[PDB]
């Protein structure tokens, strides 16, 4: 039987040699094609499009990236961003003041980090003072 | 044990291309059946004996 | 490598435990502020 899965998070023709090593490692009969439009086709024995599904599974699960979208209360989003950007993806809205992310749930997970370590607001400064003159 | 089991690690540092000719050295050190295949995605793909897996 | 912010004044790190060692030494070593010089000074005329 073919089975059609996808892998979005980079092109699968980079793993058409060891994906041809199952179609290798095993009799023939088999196809696996790539389409640019990002799915993905084996066609031959259900335990080898299974280990192939496997491995192509195995290249979709791995890398996960995708967008977040979370409120800025507090640091300015383009300060956010600015701060972030020495750092070398990422978006915000000062519409909102969001940080969104582009990337990993690694990238999740430190930055939502980030999400929480640039939120704090610096206490007021006093920086202007009206003072009472007593004799002047 | 012998058992021939894929692990899935990670080095996020530097990417780990600079490894394939030393774990090859491993793939060579002993029995083949292995793979070390490294997603530039950064993490780290090995197939083989537990132990030299390890 | 390094970053800081000035809405927090606050140095922001990128690199090693051991950038984290010697750089919460530099974290430490610049963080004095200067005793003030008295830069101006009101003067009380006696005469003139």
């Amino acid at each position: 039987i073919t089975q059609v899965v996808a892998v979005k998070n980079v092109s699968v023709r980079e793993l058409s040699p060891l994906l041809r090593q199952l179609i290798d490692n095993a009799g023939a009969g088999n196809v696996v094609h790539y389409d640019p439009a990002n799915i993905i086709l084996i066609t031959g024995r259900a335990a080898v499009v299974n280990r192939l599904a496997e491995i192509i599974r195995r290249v979709d699960q791995a890398g996960d990236k995708e967008i977040e979208v979370v409120e800025l209360n507090n640091a300015s989003a383009a300060e956010m961003v600015r701060i972030v950007e020495a750092l070398n993806k990422f978006v915000a809205d000062e519409r909102t003041n969001s940080i969104l992310i582009s990337g990993d749930p690694k990238v999740r997970e430190r930055l939502k980090r980030l999400i929480k370590q640039l939120d704090v607001e610096m206490a007021a400064k006093g920086n202007n003072r009206v003072v009472y003159l007593k004799y002047a | 044990g012998d058992e021939v089991i894929t692990q899935v690690v990670a080095v996020k540092n530097v990417s780990v291309r600079e490894l394939s000719p030393l774990l090859r050295q491993l793939i060579d050190n002993a029995g083949a059946g292995n793979v070390v295949h490294y997603d530039p995605a950064n993490i780290i793909l090995i197939t083989g004996r537990a132990a030299v897996v390890n």
